RNA sequence: AAGGUAAGUAUCGUUCCA
């Protein structure tokens, strides 16, 4: 992604590229955010 | 008392010919028949005025291609050209327009000219800051009367007496007054206590709002 | 193709094998897959009778109410009524002589070559830490 | 250490000499708003001085 | 201009001298005139000192003016609206920078300006809500500070 | 649903006979009545 | 009585008074009864029936309706029981769960059906001997006082809480009157008519809502940020409609896109404040296009100002809304600036020669009294020559010190600073040449940063000229500190930080001799204002004359020439000829010096020569060498920020009365 | 328990700015 | 609105979906007189030329073409549907509905953003693409 | 010289033919009586 | 009420309907 930062990118790709740090953050706190106490409601498991 | 001390001074008789239903929604044949109906034609609408109204042109809306933000100067006679059979203004109202042509049939001793600067648009009220070039000691109004009435008046020349100039927006205004001291020719500017003998050119440069005349 | 009448035997939709969707139960009509017309007309007439409690008064009130609004705030078309009328005396050739307006800016401002976005020179990374070192005396 | 409004640690700063010739720095820091687009929350001071 | 100016008079009728110097709305109240049992329990109340005599003779009440509070609120607003694709870390870095931009500037006045404290807490909750919405559309019932 | 909860049987009323307007297909059954009551009598009865 | 029924009394009285106040006379009608039309219709029949039979009938009818609504899309995984509870027959997969969802109206209908079913079943229990009449009444009162607990209808219309709370309040009212004396507490109250009626008024309120939603739902045919979209599209559409309407029906109608492009071009030209005069356009078409442009411009101005009012007042607006509003305000402000600059050009200087001479002689008398030597031009051989260049380059690079990605202009700027660092001598020779013989400058771009209260202008200057301007700024400040140009009272930003400035100012107020004494009748007064539009109202030639006093003629001429330069937005330009540019690097100094122009007019050459003290021994901030000097004039303290001016007087009773009389003489009260 | 931030207005009875920061 | 090409009957819109293979067909179902539909039928004007390479825009009045109301749920005032090689390209927004954009927006860059994202995800051969922006709120504050 | 001209020769139009704009404008005027016409009616209604 | 449908292709059963 740091290599992609300088390449000739249409703004569509850049908009969806600046949020890559927002995914590793969600994963790094997944055991807390993805919890039953928070986000009350039904649960669905991944297909695989 | 149809004629009192103030009526026989500023009031003048005025003729209006008014046609109605020129609306574009009517097709050509229907409007031709309508004017053929003899119901919708110029009418005898003579009445009295306490003061003549003056309608100004709007604005350039674009900076003069050469001199940007040019000040709109219009001669007074263009405005006064409304009061003759040649020109007719469409005072559209509600559903159908009303085409009226104006005429003068009795010049009062003193002629008052109110000026329509402040007007409401579809959304917000603005002002029309169109400067007018107007003389102060020589003007002829004989073209605005029918000859069957022109013979009565041997004096159709008016000299300016008082002038009203407004400042800024409607919600923030400060009136100023140009008074002529009769006998002399000193034009004095009064706002609240101001006294200043101006020259006969600063009267033309400023934008007038209400003018007072004298037929002599 | 554009500007052609629809085929008589064509299925209006789904002929291309399209598949509809049902996002929710409320939206859409029922799947549903001369007495009926008379019953529908009877019920519609009954409902229309039921709105006559204040129909004649409410419609007249709104008719009078918009006419007070049409004074301060007129319609745009009749705001341009006179100019539209004044458009009638333009010659048939003058409408053909209308000039096609064009853009004023040049190629180097209408259509710039893509602006490369390079990183900051690394001399900043060194200078920032260099400023963060102090002397001892 | 780390006390006094002109912090004592500024005396030991590397560029202490050249900051001696930096006068009116606070005024230009205040007027930086008209030259750079994004406002500086620390307009009132300057970490160097 | 008078309307954009402020004149504060201290006389036999008024015991308070009011002025916003550099965003710090200060009310100076002399001890001699109208005071009793002066204290220190409030942290945003500057004790004065008569240098010639070395005695506590005045009392400067500090406060953050409406202009600074409105500026900070607008700064938080333009942080939040300028978050189409900014990372959570970028938003929170901007938030912390804006917070200490005034908090190290307005230090003691913040204690006495209760509305500023409420605005600060409201804006911090707005930042947290923005991040939580960025995580998932449906806001959680609880959400840990960790 | 209104017309019956408005004409709901009364505590001193064991059987509350009412006129009923029903569709020819049993789809609906309105209580075609309005419970008009002598209001002093009503207040006295509730006093008892 | 306890608090939980006192508050019940106030909450009952609140609704009673609200209904009494909000009461309106009933509207005149035509008396179209509903069941009478049903009796007229052939589809209905009348019959005397037991009420409990009617309830058992209506429960089945509503249950059938709701089952039909459920099996309207043929989704068999939603099932309605006979208690009006909607449950899944199997655990719901997410696609089917979302596929089977009903709006608040369906849930409200189901819950009110559950309420009526509960009532009917209670009456059936009474008729079947399962419960007593007393038990039936108590159960009915419990139903009508605990609708929320028994039926979750409040989750589908929040307003119901009112009724809910209303009923509970009524309970409290009746209970405390019921459980009196030897009655005790228990479930023995059946006074249900108090709360029974409330749900019926709720019923008459919600009847047309459901009768409309069901009608839309259960029918053969189904049916299901707007002002700025109002007057743009409608007005343009009307203009095009009229133009194409009166345009001849020939092959020429291919020119519709031409007319639209003409309209767009005229609107752009008005937005860009550029002359627009199509040569070959007919005068009626031109008149109509001018009217279109005028109308859209009026709406544009009004909408921009209204959106700005919304934003400043704190209303909730979008990001793109803010961007577009800022663009519109930039255009409007630059049009107004064009007006003001053109007015200055034709009206000449607004400052009279008399006042200019007065200000200039005040300044020269001050400078001569201070024994201030003029600032010399930066010589070819200057000991600190590179130090100032180093500081200027570092300052110019601070804007890029925190950066990850750079545009082209930014890359070129960094290249310029680093090259000037590599070859200081040639760069400084270029700077001296620019200061000595350069008076024509390239246009400096403008934009605005929006604080949502006002707009701060951001000026972009030519990258090479920024270096020269920065070096000049640094040299000016260094010299003006070496020779005491700015007096202590002018500290918009001194070595004292603004909070320490506040503390010093307050302590200076306190340190006076008798500041907090009023026995004689004296009084303090304190004025905090700002020079309104100080930047805009700086005449360039007068500024040059004032600047030649402190610096040599060439540098002052360079300054005033740099101020006079074309401002350029996205599309439109204007030659700045009356306003100082605050985006200039040295601008601060000018403002500071120009502040030194005005504050003496406030102080006078005498008091100014007492705060500053003798030039041999200048004073520090807010201090006088002797007590008599403090006691010799009203103005005892003075402090000048960039725009703000802060004066602190001290009037004895006699002089205060004299000033009041002088004011009232020119202002009757 | 909830993550919502509580305003410390009325929470300053026994605290100072310089305390726990030496 | 009026400038973009219009479709009059049911056959024409199906042909317009079928008569293209290398672009995306962006159909604005609704009523061009609607205040909502006219809000975005000018956004679709301002970008029709820009996206000519990978997008073609047709307008449809559901009253004039009452053939797709039931199947595609045409009951919101304005609807936008993207088709690629005779295949409805589902798009995942922040809103619950993932088959259409049933609201009229304001920014001419975001719509090109969405169209280009749809084209990019359709060349790969997907059926559901993911929008860059999240529409679970309005980012107002 | 002989490549871009061929591209524009084979290029297909994006906006409607002028007569189509005229017809669409008439149809829009048919509905929006708040702007067009003289007999005002509902937004979607033809005439009233 | 929500804002929680992965899109597919494979068969078999059923049913209306042409």
């Amino acid at each position: 992604e740091e290599s992609m930062k300088w390449k000739k990118l249409t703004n569509a790709q850049r908009s969806g590229l600046n949020q890559i740090p927002n995914r590793r953050f969600t994963l790094w706190w997944s055991p807390t955010i993805n919890r039953a106490n928070v986000y009350v409601g039904f649960q669905v498991q991944l297909d695989l | 008392k149809k004629k009192t001390i103030v009526t026989d001074v500023f009031q003048g008789s005025m003729r209006i010919f008014t046609k109605k239903l020129p609306h574009p929604d009517l097709p050509a044949e229907e409007k031709e028949q309508l004017l053929h109906n003899d119901e919708y034609q110029e009418t005898m609408v003579e009445s009295t005025f306490m003061y003549l109204t003056l309608d100004l042109p709007t604005a350039p809306l674009y900076k003069d291609e050469k001199e940007q933000l040019i000040i709109p100067q219009v001669p007074l006679f263009n405005i006064l050209a409304k009061f003759n059979g040649i020109t007719e203004k469409e005072y559209k109202t509600y559903k159908e327009n009303f085409l009226k042509r104006f005429q003068l049939t009795k010049l009062p001793p003193y002629l008052i000219f109110c000026i329509k600067r402040f007007t409401k648009n579809n959304f917000f009220v603005e002002k029309n800051p169109t400067i007018v070039n107007f003389p102060i000691t020589n003007v002829d109004l004989r073209e605005y009367l029918s000859e069957e009435v022109q013979a009565v008046h041997k004096n159709t020349t008016y000299d300016l007496i008082a002038n009203i100039v407004h400042d800024g927006k409607p919600s923030e205004g400060s009136y100023r007054i140009h008074v002529l001291h009769h006998g002399t020719g000193k034009w004095y500017e009064l706002q609240d206590l101001q006294v200043t003998d101006i020259l006969p050119q600063m009267i033309t440069l400023s934008e007038a709002y209400i003018q007072i005349w004298k037929r002599r | 193709f554009l500007g052609m009448p629809a085929p008589l035997g064509y299925v209006p939709g789904l002929g291309r094998g399209a598949t509809g969707f049902t996002t929710r139960s409320d939206i859409g009509p029922a799947r549903d897959a001369k007495d009926d017309e008379e019953a529908d007309a009877i019920y519609a007439a009954l409902d229309k009778r039921m709105d006559e409690r204040r129909k004649e008064r409410r419609e007249q009130r709104e008719k009078e109410e918009i006419e007070k609004y049409r004074m301060e705030r007129p319609k745009i078309q009749q705001q341009f009524s006179d100019l539209k009328r004044k458009l009638a005396e333009v010659t048939e050739e003058e409408w053909l002589s209308i000039p096609e307006v064009g853009d004023a800016r040049n190629k180097r401002q209408r259509n710039p070559r893509y602006e490369k976005l390079t990183p900051v020179p690394d001399s900043f990374f060194a200078k920032h830490l260099q400023t963060g070192e102090n002397h001892t005396s | 250490w780390d006390r006094g409004i002109p912090r004592i640690n500024t005396l030991f700063q590397k560029d202490r000499h050249t900051l001696a010739y930096d006068k009116g720095w606070r005024v230009r820091t205040d007027f930086k708003q008209y030259q750079v687009l994004k406002q500086n929350p620390f307009w009132w001071t300057h970490q160097r001085h | 201009q008078w309307e954009n100016s402020f004149v504060s008079v201290y006389s036999k009728d008024n015991p308070n001298l009011l002025f916003n110097m550099c965003g710090f709305e200060c009310r100076i109240l002399p001890k001699c005139r109208t005071s009793y049992e002066e204290f220190t329990h409030k942290d945003g109340v500057w004790n004065l000192q008569n240098e010639v005599t070395k005695e506590r003779t005045a009392q400067c009440f500090l406060r953050v003016d409406d202009e600074s509070m409105q500026r900070f609120h607008n700064r938080v607003r333009q942080i939040l609206m300028a978050s189409g694709s900014t990372t959570f870390t970028k938003i929170v870095n901007k938030w912390n920078t804006a917070l200490i931009g005034l908090m190290t500037y307005f230090r003691e006045a913040v204690v006495n300006t209760q509305e500023l404290l409420d605005l600060l807490v409201k804006c911090e909750n707005k930042i947290q809500t923005r991040i939580k919405i960025g995580l998932n559309s449906k806001m959680p019932s609880r959400f840990p500070p960790v | 649903v209104l017309k019956l909860l408005e004409n709901m049987p009364m505590p001193w009323e064991q059987i509350r006979d009412v006129p009923v307007l029903y569709h020819i297909t049993g789809a609906i059954s309105f209580v075609n009545e309005i419970p008009w009551v002598i209001e002093p009598v009503y207040i006295s009865q509730w006093g008892s | 009585q306890p608090v939980k029924v006192r508050v019940s009394y106030q909450k009952l009285l609140k609704y009673y008074v609200l209904n009494a106040l909000k009461h309106r006379p009933p509207k005149a009608q035509k008396k179209r009864y509903l069941f009478r039309s049903f009796k007229a219709t052939k589809f209905f029949q009348s019959t005397k029936l037991d009420w409990v039979e009617v309830g058992l009938q209506v429960c089945r009818q509503g249950y059938n309706m709701l089952n039909l609504l459920i099996h309207r899309k043929n989704l068999n995984y939603l099932h309605l029981d006979y208690n009006f509870n909607l449950k899944p027959v199997k655990t719901l997969t997410t696609k089917e769960r979302k596929k089977s969802r009903f709006g608040n109206a369906f849930h409200l209908c189901r819950e009110v059906l559950r309420l009526t079913k509960l009532v009917v079943d209670s009456h059936v229990q009474y008729r079947l001997g399962n419960v007593d009449a007393f038990q039936l009444a108590d159960g009915l009162q419990y139903i009508f006082a605990h609708v929320g607990q028994l039926t979750g209808m409040y989750r589908y219309k929040y307003k119901l809480m009112r009724q809910i709370r209303m009923c509970k309040d009524l309970k409290h009212l009746i209970y405390y009157r019921f459980n009196t004396g030897p009655v005790g507490k228990g479930p023995g109250c059946g006074f249900w008519a108090a709360g029974w009626r409330v749900w019926l008024f709720f019923m008459r309120g919600i009847t047309p809502l459901l009768e409309r939603w069901l009608g839309n739902l259960l029918a053969r045919q189904f049916e299901g940020q707007r002002v700025e979209s109002h007057f743009d599209l409608e007005l343009r559409a009307a203009v095009m409609h009229d133009i194409l309407d009166m345009m001849p029906e020939g092959i020429k109608q291919n020119k519709a896109r031409t007319i639209l492009q003409h309209l767009s071009e005229a609107w752009r030209c008005w937005k860009a404040n550029i002359p627009w005069k199509v040569p070959g356009l007919p005068t009626p078409i031109e008149n109509m296009i001018l009217r279109y442009v005028k109308a859209k411009a009026d709406w544009w101005t009004n909408t921009a100002h209204y959106n700005r009012e919304r934003i400043r007042r704190g209303a909730t607006v979008d990001k793109t809304v803010c961007k577009k509003n800022l663009g519109r305000l930039t255009r409007l402000y630059l049009k107004a600036e064009q007006e003001r600059q053109h007015n200055y050009l034709k009206d000449g200087p607004y400052i009279t020669a008399e006042e200019a001479v007065a200000v200039y002689t005040t300044t020269v008398h001050w400078l001569e009294s201070r024994r201030f030597s003029p600032i010399p031009f930066p010589p070819l051989s200057y000991k600190h020559d590179t130090k100032l260049l180093i500081l200027a380059l570092e300052r110019l690079k601070e804007a890029y010190s925190v950066k990850s990605r750079l545009n082209q202009s930014q890359r070129e700027e960094l290249g310029l600073i680093e090259q000037a660092y590599d070859n200081p001598h040639e760069a400084l020779s270029r700077i001296k040449r620019h200061l000595l013989t350069q008076r024509a400058f390239k246009e400096v771009g403008i934009e605005f940063m929006d604080l949502y209260s006002h707009l701060v202008p951001v000026y972009d200057v030519e990258p090479l000229e920024k270096i020269t301007d920065a070096y000049l700024d640094q040299y000016l400040w260094y010299e003006a500190d070496k020779r005491r140009l700015f007096p202590p009272w002018i500290k918009p930003a001194d070595t004292e930080p603004p909070p320490l400035l506040v503390y010093k100012w307050c302590q200076g107020i306190n340190n006076l001799q008798d500041v907090w004494e009023t026995s004689e009748g004296e009084c303090n007064v304190m004025l905090e204002s700002r020079f309104e539009k100080m930047y805009e109202k700086i005449d360039l030639t007068l500024l040059n004359r004032l600047l030649r006093l402190i610096v040599d003629h060439n540098i002052a001429d360079y300054m005033t020439a740099k101020n006079n330069v074309v401002i350029n937005y996205k599309d439109m330009n204007h030659t700045n000829s009356y306003g100082i540019i605050r985006g200039l690097q040295f601008a601060s100094f000018i403002v500071q010096y120009y502040g030194l122009v005005m504050d003496l007019l406030v102080l006078g050459l005498h008091r100014a020569s007492e705060m500053a003290g003798p030039p041999q021994m200048p004073n520090d901030f807010l201090s006088f060498q002797d007590i008599a000097t403090e006691a010799a004039h009203p103005i005892r303290l003075f402090c000048r920020y960039i725009d703000r001016i802060h004066i602190f007087f001290r009037f004895t009773a006699d002089e205060a009365r004299d000033l009041i009389q002088r004011y009232l003489t020119e202002h009757p009260d | 328990p909830t993550g919502e931030v509580l305003s410390l207005v009325g929470k300053l009875e026994g605290t100072r700015m310089g305390d726990k920061a030496q | 609105s009026y400038m973009l090409p219009h479709l009059h009957n049911g056959w024409q819109v199906d042909q317009a979906i079928l008569s293209e293979e290398d672009r995306v067909v962006v159909i604005r179902f609704g009523h061009d007189w609607d205040p909502t539909c006219m809000k975005m039928d000018e956004v679709l004007y301002s970008i029709a030329e820009k996206v000519k390479n990978f997008a073609v825009i047709y307008l449809v009045d559901i009253t004039e073409v009452p053939d797709f109301n039931k199947m595609y749920e045409l009951y919101d005032p304005c609807t936008v549907m993207f088709f690629f090689r005779n295949k409805h390209i589902m798009i995942d927004l922040g809103t619950g509905n993932n088959n259409k954009i049933n609201w009229a927006m304001e920014d001419k860059q975001e719509m090109v953003d969405i169209i280009e994202t749809v084209y990019r995800g359709a060349r790969k051969g997907r059926g559901l693409v993911v929008s860059p922006k999240d529409y679970s709120t309005k980012y107002r504050y | 010289r002989d490549r871009s001209i061929r591209e524009k020769q084979s290029d297909d139009e994006v906006y409607a033919p002028g007569l189509d704009i005229e017809s669409s404008l008439k149809q829009l005027a048919e509905r929006r009586t708040d702007i067009f016409g003289v007999e005002e009616t509902a937004i979607g209604k033809k005439i009233g």
